[PDB]
């Protein structure tokens, strides 16, 4: 069935499961032609397939030659979310293959189930949620590996930096989450609010800053305070 | 022309043959239809003036044998027979003639209604697709589950249609995962027309014989089948000419002869709204398009 509010805590059991995010899989800039048209440059996208109990990302670069000569392409982009993550499960090992991969956008269904109808035990599944997985290239290091890559590449890393040393599975995805969430609503104050003391840095081999106990406390209070704000703003409330 | 007699008529019930019915009276005189056209399959049903559930009946062709009906009051309900005894066959057929106790077989000659509806429909498929070979006849019911069905009880009552389901590995090559799931041509003239139906009229017989199930006996996998292979060649970019265009005079029939007031359970608005508008087939059926508009624009 469909992932949502009541089944949440579902994520963080010990069934493996990935989601899946395709927003930014095919990206473009919109321009104007000599002759004043209009016409499409595509830039490099990326899959976002997320294991949301070990953070354990694996970051599928979609490289604009993918696109070359290719008519449909909104479409085209859904097939080959599917197909690069079917081929992700074949490559990994039977023990640590999925057994849900929960697909944040709908549209996703009917390609990744006919490209894992190798793999019947492997349940495909909606969400009601409204993730903001989409933020993902607000994340500095990650739009950066993006936009540099030359070639298709496939790049690993933990979402969740070094958290669950300390913090549960749950407690991680609420955090990412708010902090997408922020970034997706408003990116220069989220980012603003991130960076602003230059004392605390971020690892090379981290993405977000190495933030204490409690100023994780302040962050999660300005990340929230600026959702709402911005809320307010959007509806006039 | 040929005849099925019937035995006696101790309950009142609801007969039809093929697309004509008539209302028999508990333990009327009724003993027979006459004057039934041979070179077609034909379908005698019933539908007890107690029980509007269970709309049932029997598949035949006269010219493989001589069939009766008799009432069976153990199991409750009007069974098809074979008489092997040609002459004690005749005899009955006659007597009754003589005291007129048969209704004709009400064919206006005009009317090829039911040659349309019937073009493809041969009875040895039908005893294949209904397996019980001790009969020559073939008995279907409103309750009776396909085989696909079943999968998502009972075998020996199984309508044993051909499966077909678009993810699948049947339907999709490994490789042309997106190519074969928005043009199913591979899966309908490779995988099905040339290996499994091998030729145009099995799967066109098949399709109508679906049909006919869903009218007559509301029965409800049947019009999922139906259903399904409308919808395997209209989603298939390349059909043969010759199959588009039958396709087209096929459906134009069964939407014809479809009674009004069942237009919202026998027809998928998905399926038609995809056949007729979306699907590559859109241009395909200017018949078929005429009439579901014209009669049924509301599903649309």
């Amino acid at each position: 069935g469909a992932m949502n509010s009541s089944n949440y805590a579902e994520l963080f059991n010990n069934d493996i499961k990935l989601f899946v995010d395709d927003t930014n899989v095919y990206r473009v800039t919109v321009h104007k032609t000599f002759e004043g048209n209009v016409a499409t440059k595509a830039i490099n996208g990326c899959i976002f397939t997320l294991n949301p109990k070990t953070g354990h990302l694996f970051l599928k670069i979609i490289h604009t030659s993918v696109w070359a000569g290719q008519k449909r392409l909104s479409q085209l982009a859904k097939w080959k979310t599917a197909e690069e993550v079917s081929a992700l499960v074949r490559s990994l090992p039977k023990e640590e293959q999925p057994k849900q991969i929960i697909v944040t956008r709908k549209a996703m269904l009917d390609p990744l189930e006919v490209h894992m109808l190798d793999f019947p035990n492997i349940a495909i599944r909606p969400t009601e949620l409204r993730l903001p997985f989409s933020a993902a290239m607000s994340i500095d290091k990650l739009s950066d590996v993006v936009m540099k890559a030359t070639e298709p590449q496939m790049v690993l890393f933990n979402i969740y930096d070094d958290w669950l040393d300390r913090i549960s599975s749950y407690t991680a995805f609420s955090r990412l989450t708010l902090l997408l969430r922020a970034l997706k609503t408003n990116e220069e104050s989220a980012k603003m609010i991130l960076l602003s003391d230059p004392t605390i840095t971020i690892k090379s081999y981290h993405l977000w800053p190495s933030f204490t106990d409690e100023q994780w406390i302040t962050i999660e209070s300005q990340m929230r305070d600026l959702i709402l704000t911005e809320y307010g703003r959007k509806y006039n409330v | 022309m040929n005849t099925v007699p019937f035995t006696s008529a101790p309950i009142e019930v609801t007969i039809g043959i093929d697309q004509y019915s008539f209302n028999v009276k508990e333990n009327q005189p009724f003993h027979g239809i006459k004057d039934i056209p041979i070179g077609h399959v034909h379908v005698i049903h019933f539908q007890h003036a107690d029980n509007s559930s269970m709309r049932y009946g029997y598949w035949f062709d006269c010219r493989m044998g001589n069939f009766y009906i008799q009432y069976d009051p153990k199991d409750g309900l009007y069974k098809m027979m074979e008489e092997r005894d040609g002459a004690k066959f005749e005899n009955i057929v006659h007597n009754f003639k003589e005291r007129q106790m048969m209704v004709s077989y009400p064919k206006i000659d005009e009317d090829d209604t039911w040659y349309n509806l019937t073009e493809f429909v041969q009875m040895d498929k039908i005893r294949k697709i209904v397996r019980k070979d001790e009969n020559q006849f073939s008995y279907v019911d409103s309750s009776m589950t396909t085989v696909q069905e079943n999968e998502l009880s009972d075998p020996a009552h199984s309508l044993n249609y051909t499966v077909i389901n678009f993810k699948s590995r049947e339907a999709i090559r490994p490789g042309h995962e997106m190519e074969d799931f928005l043009d199913k041509s591979y899966y309908l003239n490779t995988v099905m027309l040339q290996g499994i139906f091998k030729n145009s009229s099995n799967y066109f017989g098949e399709l109508q014989f679906a049909f006919l199930n869903a009218m007559f006996f509301g029965n409800y996998g049947s019009s999922l089948q139906w259903h399904a292979m409308i919808e395997l060649i209209c989603s298939s970019a390349t059909v043969p000419k010759h199959m588009l265009d039958k396709l087209d005079e096929i459906l134009y029939y069964q939407i014809k002869t479809l009674p009004e007031q069942y237009s919202d359970i026998l027809l998928n608005e998905r399926v038609w709204n995809i056949c007729l508008y979306s699907s590559f087939q859109k241009n395909s059926l200017h018949n078929t398009e005429k009439i579901m508009e014209n009669k049924y624009p509301e599903l649309l």
